[PDB]
């Protein structure tokens, strides 16, 4: 047979690639396994090439070497990068032909019943690039490409060779090589999912379990839940770092390296090591697509009164409508209120509570010093990314800062305004749904520009109005004792107040800098001085 | 316009 | 010509047999020749098969083939010496047997590698001199194949050296049918192919495919059928008990077509259907009036001799359904050329880009015999803001000029513009440019609203009775798009609250003109 009779999937050690390996076997190794008679009756030819590609550290080389191990054949030939190039003219092609000489001789000698020969190319893009589009200085590269093309499939027919190639940039490869007969099976390797992450971790923890060197408090399922966007190499590095942390307890240094011995026979790896390494040693190379919600919500949310709940309720309702509607695949809403009321935090909370696959926030904090064309390009890119998903949500905050508005004259950028109107009007591709949430603090200006009618609904976000709400907020914050609260109530309860929560936090922080006998008076003075408002 | 900048070269050997 | 196993190139081979071997087969006395062929085309079209079969068909010596740049050598004088070893036998036979000499065939594979600096130019010069030099041969034929014909040296293509230039192209439906027959005959002969499979459907489906891709698709189908009798996970198996009985169903071919092979060419995207989503429902007389006016304008454009150009403007308040009716009129026009110009396709552009796009659309329109063009959201096209106000004058002037330029002699053009702000256009002095105008109104009375709700069929009788109690005795002012939005918002809550929420929203939106 062509398969080493001592073989199994488990001993290979590949975690997350189940569909890909099955497809590879199905599409490349079915012909050589069945009885020759039926194959001859069908009169079909065998595959001669495979192309693996993907992002770094996903398992291409591991897959290739395991495949080489799986077969019973001659030892595979490996080409390590551009180790074929030479300075004397005509010597690269000789090196290339030396690779196929043995297979050609064996085929000529034995006919159709000869063995298989495997050749592996790594970093294939180094040697194989488009003949026409390259540095027009020396013709060595084009001749190398021509020789390879001729040798793989020439006038003389060679049919007992399999060629594997792996790369990181598939596009650069010349098209004439990626056609049926040379390399038709083109697989893609990508980042794993939760199940694949669990499989990889279980693969890499087995030997530690076998010899009773792993603590029972470790839970691999929780680890797989936590490690989001990690890859195989990172998942192995995390285990290596945890093992190093566990080992370092028994070594004493800073004058001479001593490794104990009495206590070196009772070593175990706990969960504290994993938790410590997750936060100090390893960071995912792929930038977290998850939004940094902690930045937008920095002090949580406290239910100081009724309106908060109401606002959230409205948002929930809107979400439901955009999830269970087909006549209106696009919905919009605008949050407006006085300054320092907490519109951005509420919008972020509403966006987060939903479970949509795609969620992004567009802010002016990133477009500093940008022209009015760069802003349009950025918005267009964000919306283009949004269109791909089946369910999308987008948040546009600080609209007045996105248009460069100043009341003197006034002045603003018109290109961004027109782009925003057009984007708000149009709908996504067929069978997809999009939700948009806008935030602003000046509604009359937007009304003048005639964009308030482009939205579908509006929600109002008021600030603290009565003294009872102020007392509730203070109780939730817990910055003052009961004795101080009695004094504060004795004055505030009589009348109404008009202040935002952010300003309230600022005032509290400013007040707490005085000596204990003066803090209440400072707070009252600040509230009376800055509180002149409706 | 700006005139294309200066560029480096590669070389090839030959035996006899 | 299908015997050789290549389909879709019968005519090319007829041309070959005419232009190449007619002199050799024609009786010698009346004759009392051509020595160059170049085949080019995209990869996988059967050039190697052509060369091999050409070598086999003639009764001559075994052809000599050089595989790529094997001639190049590190030493001096070896690259040129390698070429002279190819023609030794031809020279010997020419000098000994004279005219009565056998034909010699030379095949050059990837000839662009050695023809296109001391080595390469000397090689090319030696080849040129040997093929056509002081001594003239009449019993040699040289064949070359290329995938990049634009990288070959011009001096090699002159008459007397490379005469017969041929192009291989992607086969048409009949050629693809021939190829599928060739690659499925072996399966059919042994009854290993299921009876449900139809070759004609496969031929119609496989658009833009080449021969190699078709053979790969067939191979993928075979592999899909074969894997059914293969076991993995623990060890590789052949089954045998069921493998002996292997049939290739249609599902295998369909699945192989979905993923394993792809055409590898581009795709076209259509947007017109997007402009009418919910259709047109007749809730009153005005829609019929608008459609009748559109038909009158279309007929006037069709049967006019000294008014080849006609323009119209559609007027109405927001959320009234103007673009949908314009698209409907354009569709009912039944003109060979129809297009829609929208600002959705131009986001972030400057004035010049918009002008160029509009000019390109109108240039395309001018080529046909009778054409129709619709422009919607004029105020968005020439971006307008009430503050200042501010707008783009270049686009305004371009539109003004284009609105009164007639097409070439004997051709017809219709233009339909839509807007929701007529006073602004009147101030710009563009309302005069158009020939006529039409008005698109809102829903005015409660009877029309009830008819529209009946057509939509969202509410049942019990709630319609209460709605009629509330609305029938009053005037209303609402669009249809906003009406659908309101209905969808109201439907969200539980069945108890729906009517009250709907009527609360209606009261919120109530207004008068
Ligand atoms: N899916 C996986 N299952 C198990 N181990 C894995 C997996 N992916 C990666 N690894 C581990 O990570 C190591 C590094 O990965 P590998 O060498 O296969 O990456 P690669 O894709 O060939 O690299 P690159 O693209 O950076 O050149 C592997 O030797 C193996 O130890
Ligand atoms: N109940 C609450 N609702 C909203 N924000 C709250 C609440 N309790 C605390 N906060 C905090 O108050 C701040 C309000 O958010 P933020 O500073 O973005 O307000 P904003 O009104 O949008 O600001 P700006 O006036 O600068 O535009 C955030 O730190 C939020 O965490
Ligand atoms: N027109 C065709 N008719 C039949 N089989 C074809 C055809 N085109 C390609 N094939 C199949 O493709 C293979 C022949 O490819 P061939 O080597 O002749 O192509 P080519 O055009 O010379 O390629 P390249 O330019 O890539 O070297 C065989 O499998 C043959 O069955
Ligand atoms: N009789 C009708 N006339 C027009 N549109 C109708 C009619 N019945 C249903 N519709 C639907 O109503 C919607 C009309 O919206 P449309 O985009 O045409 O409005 P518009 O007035 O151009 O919009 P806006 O002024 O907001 O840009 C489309 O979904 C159309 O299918």
């Amino acid at each position: 047979s062509i398969i080493n009779p001592d073989w199994n999937f488990e001993k290979m050690g590949i975690g997350g690639l189940d569909k890909e390996f099955s497809d590879i076997f199905r599409r490349a190794f079915a012909s050589r396994v069945f009885p020759p008679e039926i194959v001859e009756q069908m009169g079909c030819k065998h595959v001669k090439g495979i192309l693996l590609y993907g992002p770094p550290g996903c398992g291409k080389t591991l897959l290739a070497r395991q495949i080489g191990k799986m077969l019973n054949a001659r030892e595979p030939k490996v080409v390590n990068g551009p180790e074929i190039l030479n300075k004397y003219v005509g010597e690269s092609e000789a090196n290339i032909r030396k690779l196929f000489a043995d297979a050609e001789e064996e085929q000529r000698r034995l006919g159709a019943n000869s063995g298989l020969h495997i050749i592996i190319f790594d970093e294939i893009d180094a040697i194989c690039k488009q003949r026409g589009s390259m540095a027009g200085s020396t013709g060595v590269h084009d001749t190398v490409v021509n020789q390879l093309l001729s040798k793989i499939d020439g006038v003389e027919q060679l049919n007992n060779i399999l060629v594997i190639g792996m790369t990181n940039r598939p596009d650069l490869i010349d098209e004439a090589l990626l056609r049926p007969g040379r390399l038709e099976v083109k697989m893609e390797i990508g980042l794993p999912d939760e199940k694949g992450r669990l499989q990889i971790l279980h693969i890499h923890t087995a030997r530690m379990r076998g010899h009773q060197l792993l603590s029972a408090d470790v839970d691999i399922k929780e680890l797989a839940v936590e490690t989001k966007n990690f890859s195989g190499a990172e998942l192995e590095g995390l285990v290596r770092a945890a093992q190093s942390t566990a080992m370092n307890r028994h070594i004493k240094a800073s004058t001479k390296v001593e490794v104990d011995m009495e206590k070196a026979e009772s070593l175990q790896v706990t969960r504290g090591d994993f938790l410590a390494s997750l936060e100090n040693d390893i960071k995912p190379a792929f930038g977290t697509n998850q939004e940094d919600y902690a930045s937008y919500i920095m002090n949580g949310i406290i239910k100081w009164g009724d309106p908060v709940t109401r606002v959230l309720d409205d948002g929930e309702l809107l979400v439901q409508q955009t999830k269970n509607s087909d006549r209106t695949p696009l919905v919009s809403v605008l949050l407006e209120g006085p300054p320092h009321s907490g519109k951005t935090a509420l919008a972020a909370k509403i966006a987060e509570e939903s479970n949509f696959p795609f969620i992004k926030i567009c802010s002016p904090d990133k477009m500093i010093g940008f022209s009015e064309t760069a802003k349009c390009q950025a918005m267009k890119k964000i919306f283009d990314d949004a269109y791909k998903s089946q369910l999308s949500c987008v948040v546009v905050d600080d609209i007045e800062r996105l248009l460069d508005y100043v009341p003197i004259g006034p002045r603003f950028s018109n290109l961004v305004l027109q782009a925003l109107l057009v984007l708000l009007k149009k709908a996504p591709p067929q069978g997809r749904k999009l939700l948009i949430i806008g935030t602003t603090s000046r509604k009359d200006v937007l009304q003048e520009m005639e964009m308030l009618n482009a939205f579908s609904t509006t929600i109002h976000v008021p600030n603290i109005a009565t003294g009872e709400q102020l007392l509730e907020a203070l109780e939730l914050l817990g910055n003052f004792k009961d004795k101080e609260r009695t004094t504060i109530a004795q004055q505030v309860k009589g009348k109404k107040v008009w202040i935002g929560i952010k300003k309230l936090l600022m005032l509290i922080e400013m007040s707490l800098q005085m000596d204990p006998e003066y803090r209440v008076r400072k707070f009252l003075a600040l509230l009376r001085e800055e509180g002149a408002s409706p | 316009m700006a005139e294309d900048a200066d560029m480096r070269n590669e070389l090839e050997e030959m035996q006899r």
